[PDB]
RNA sequence: AUUGGGCGUAAAGCAAGCGCAGGCGGAUUGAAAAGUCUGGUGUUAAAGGCAGCUGCUUAACAGUUGUAUGCAUUGGAAAC
RNA sequence: GGCGAAGGCGAAAACUUAGGCCAUUACUGACGCUUAGGCUUGAAAGUGUGGGGAGCAAAUAGGAUUAGAUACCCUAGUAGUCCACACCGUAAACGAUAGAUACUAGCUGUCGGGGCGAUCCCCUCGGUAGUGAAGUUAACACAUUAAGUAUCUCGCCUGG
RNA sequence: CUGCUGAUAAGGUCUUCAAAA
């Protein structure tokens, strides 16, 4: 099968976060609770929609499709998704989501263009480039490959979006909402379960469960369009993974102190 | 009267089901 | 034949450091007479781009309508802010009872026979926003069977 | 079956029912339950019978001094209901008696019209077949 | 605004309370039947209104047939 | 932050006395909600008679400022502010939101009773606050203490 | 770091238009 539920379990991908932050709306994907202080999830549903998940993505992915994984959270996650790619030529958004970067795809299809413009003209050469002209090219040239490096290859709308927190990714969820494109999530407990076509119940804090479920993301992607896989059906001495530094892992939600009383009084 | 116990608890299930080309 | 014509042009304008900025805003209705029909409100410098926009907007927000033997099939109330538009259904010689931007919305759609009454405000936006929430409310006699288990509009 | 919270119901048994209904529908709510009267009892059959409840269930007392009507709402897989509104008309104070020949129709035949002539309460469409009317309870669409 | 409106900021919740009369009012059983529903009967003058037709060269108009509403009495229904 | 229906209530004590919250295997057995008319209370100012008068201060006098100052500033200053007994019955008397009843996500504090027993913290029943989706609104915003879904009763509104 | 500091005759343009290219 896909994965081992004693690995989901010790991956963390059950655990959600701190009572206090929850949508009641995503009753559903939580058991009745109990003295655990971090929303434990139900691990068959997690299972079933992530098979479904995959089943969808691999789908698209044999049938061409264009699918786009953003990730605009944690530089793990930067790294990840920056990791992802390589493995899988899927377009990728690391940075900033720009505003319309879906429905007012014309505008940043032109700056792809010129971006992909200047990247030739910069690699055919001249020597009229000489110092500060070069310099200024090669500067336009990292700032649009910082802000564009990833959507570069597509030409056209993408046929179905990655999400890695739609609590962070308000915007882009809300384009492919009203696009009307499949959008995918690692929704964790404090996310608006309507605004998610495929919802994975999962973990969005903990650096391992984040990089399983992308990577099992990932190896649906690799196998429909034909390499060898990563984590999908694969055994323990495979699947297993390190914990990034910088008892037990704490998946715990803090500093409610920055969180004043909105400036007031007369 | 009426009780069958249907139990149809799969709430925001999946909308689209399979990619397809014209 | 996505027919179009116009229900209001108003001349609305801002104020800045010294005169007036003056653009004209037109409320278009697209509509097919066949089932779909759209509504969208744009502003500009000049009345020719305007009235693009405005036609771009409906084109792009085109909303589906069912149509029982040429009318509506159940009397409906379309709320909108303070506008009210209540409409009613009409046997076939009648004809459009509707006028003003209820008039131009259901000609556009495609009804034949409609009884209108506007309950509330006189502003042809939320009037539009009204007659668009009733039509768009209804009920088809095969949803309503779907739903309750009964055969097909049957008795 | 066993339950935790008290159970209240106001006075008005039509409109108890409705308010009970409508906030349910409108927050999603699945199985609610209200104090039993057998008119109560009786309305809640004719909406079982014409299919805009899944299930009514009456309970009573281990001593046979009080009952409760519980009833589930029929939801789709989508999770939207089959009931679209409820209005009642014979309220108290102003009660409505209309005649055969002014028996209303309600959303053209689409919804339903309670109406409690001499057999219990019945829907419009039996009353017209029977053509003979009387006081008007609710409408139900 | 009975059908068919409102009272935080646009006109409109008495400064607040104790409250007679009035209005409304928990659940079950029985009786009667004042409200409610329904059948028969009498009447609601003619003209007028609506539908059909005839005659004025057609019409306006005239004539002719049908066409309700309420009250009373009597016989049933018993859900509210 | 607490109490009362509102006005309102803050040095200490005694006496007399009103209501409320929680749990009830107890009792009466619909005796309840609202309330035209009626009655009771009702900040401050004001009135009448008798007391009291430290401080403050309408009216009043003077010195300043000012084109003028019958005002803002200053120095004095009567009624009044205080008590008892009788009236007046008005306030932005405001939550600008009548009372009662049933239902409708959640999160964070705080106050009281009850369950456990160091505090702290957990649960239940209520009071008082903030944030907040459905829902409502012309918008601001209200949002289980509703301005939401509905019922009952009273009062009130109909351009300046 | 609080001095002082008052007034401004009447009526008025200015959007013609989108039918459309
Ligand atoms: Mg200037
Ligand atoms: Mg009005
Ligand atoms: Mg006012
Ligand atoms: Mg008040
Ligand atoms: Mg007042
Ligand atoms: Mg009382
Ligand atoms: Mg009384
Ligand atoms: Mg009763
Ligand atoms: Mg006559
Ligand atoms: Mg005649
Ligand atoms: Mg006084
Ligand atoms: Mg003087
Ligand atoms: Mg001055
Ligand atoms: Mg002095
Ligand atoms: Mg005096
Ligand atoms: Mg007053
Ligand atoms: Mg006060
Ligand atoms: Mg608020
Ligand atoms: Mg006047
Ligand atoms: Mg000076
Ligand atoms: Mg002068």
């Amino acid at each position: 099968e896909l994965v081992s539920l004693a690995k989901l379990g010790e991956m963390r991908t059950h655990v959600g976060m701190v009572k206090r932050y929850w949508n009641p709306k995503m009753g559903f994907f939580i058991e009745p609770e109990r003295k655990h202080n971090n929303d434990h999830f139900v691990l068959e549903l997690q299972r079933q929609s992530l098979q479904t998940a995959y089943n969808y993505v691999k789908e698209v992915a044999q049938n061409n499709g264009q699918i786009l994984f953003v990730g605009t959270k944690n530089d793990y996650v930067k790294k990840l998704v920056n990791n992802i790619a390589k493995r899988v030529d899927v377009a990728f958004i690391t940075q900033r989501w720009l505003g319309g970067t879906l429905t007012n795809f014309k505008t940043l299809s032109i700056s792809i263009n010129k971006l992909n413009k200047l990247v030739e003209k910069q690699a055919e050469n001249a020597a009229d480039l000489t110092k500060k002209e070069n310099l200024m090219l090669s500067r336009e040239i990292e700032r649009l490959e910082k802000f564009f490096g990833g959507v570069k290859s597509l030409k056209r709308l993408p046929n179905l979006l990655i999400v890695d927190d739609p609590v962070y990714e308000k915007n882009a969820v809300a384009e492919a909402n009203i696009l009307r494109i499949p959008v995918v999530a690692l929704c964790n407990t404090n996310t608006n379960p309507e605004l998610v076509d495929f919802i994975i119940p999962a973990n969005n804090h903990q650096p391992q469960s984040t990089c399983l479920l992308m990577n099992l993301l990932a190896d649906a992607v690799a196998e429909a369009k034909a390499m060898p896989t990563m984590f999908a059906y694969k055994p323990d001495e495979e699947i297993q993974i390190e914990i990034p530094q910088k008892k037990q892992i704490t998946s715990q939600r803090l500093n409610i102190t920055r969180n004043p009383e909105v400036l007031t009084r007369e | 009267m009426g009780n069958f116990d249907s139990v149809q608890a799969n709430p925001y299930r999946p909308r689209f089901k399979r990619f397809n080309a014209e | 034949e996505f027919e179009e014509r116009i229900v209001k042009l108003k001349r609305i304008s801002k104020t800045t450091k010294g005169g007036r900025n003056m653009r004209f805003s037109v409320l278009v209705v697209v509509g097919n007479r066949k089932g779909k029909i759209g509504y969208g409100i744009a502003k500009a410098l000049e009345v020719p781009n305007a009235i693009k926009k405005a036609i771009k907007a409906a084109h792009n927000s085109l909303h589906t309508i069912e149509i029982h033997k040429g009318s509506i099939y159940h009397e409906v109330i379309g709320r909108s802010g303070a506008s009210r538009v209540l409409l009613k259904p009409a046997p076939q010689g009648t004809g459009i009872i509707a006028g003003g931007a209820i008039r131009a919305i259901i000609e556009l759609a495609g009804y034949s026979d409609i009884y209108t009454k506007n309950l509330g405000r006189n502003t042809p936006i939320n009037m539009i926003h009204a007659t668009m929430d009733g039509i768009l409310k209804q009920l088809s006699p095969r949803r309503v069977a779907i739903l309750r288990n009964k055969n097909l509009n049957e008795l | 079956i066993t339950t935790t919270k008290p159970i209240k119901a106001h006075f008005d048994p039509v409109a108890d029912l409705l308010t009970k209904i409508n906030n349910a529908r409108k927050a999603k709510l699945m199985t609610v339950t209200t104090i039993a009267s057998k008119l109560k009892i009786a309305i809640l059959e004719i909406l079982v019978k014409e299919g805009y409840l899944a299930n009514f269930q009456v309970l009573e007392n281990k001593s046979k001094t009080k009952r409760i009507v519980t009833f589930n709402l029929k939801y789709t897989q989508r999770r939207i209901p089959s009931i679209n509104g409820v209005k009642q008309i014979s309220k108290p104070g102003l009660r409505i008696y209309r005649p055969f020949e002014k028996l209303p129709l309600v959303l053209n035949g689409l919804g339903i019209a309670i109406i409690s002539t001499s057999d219990g309460v019945m829907t419009d469409k039996v009353a017209r077949l029977k053509k003979i009317g009387g006081e008007i309870l609710a409408y139900v669409w």
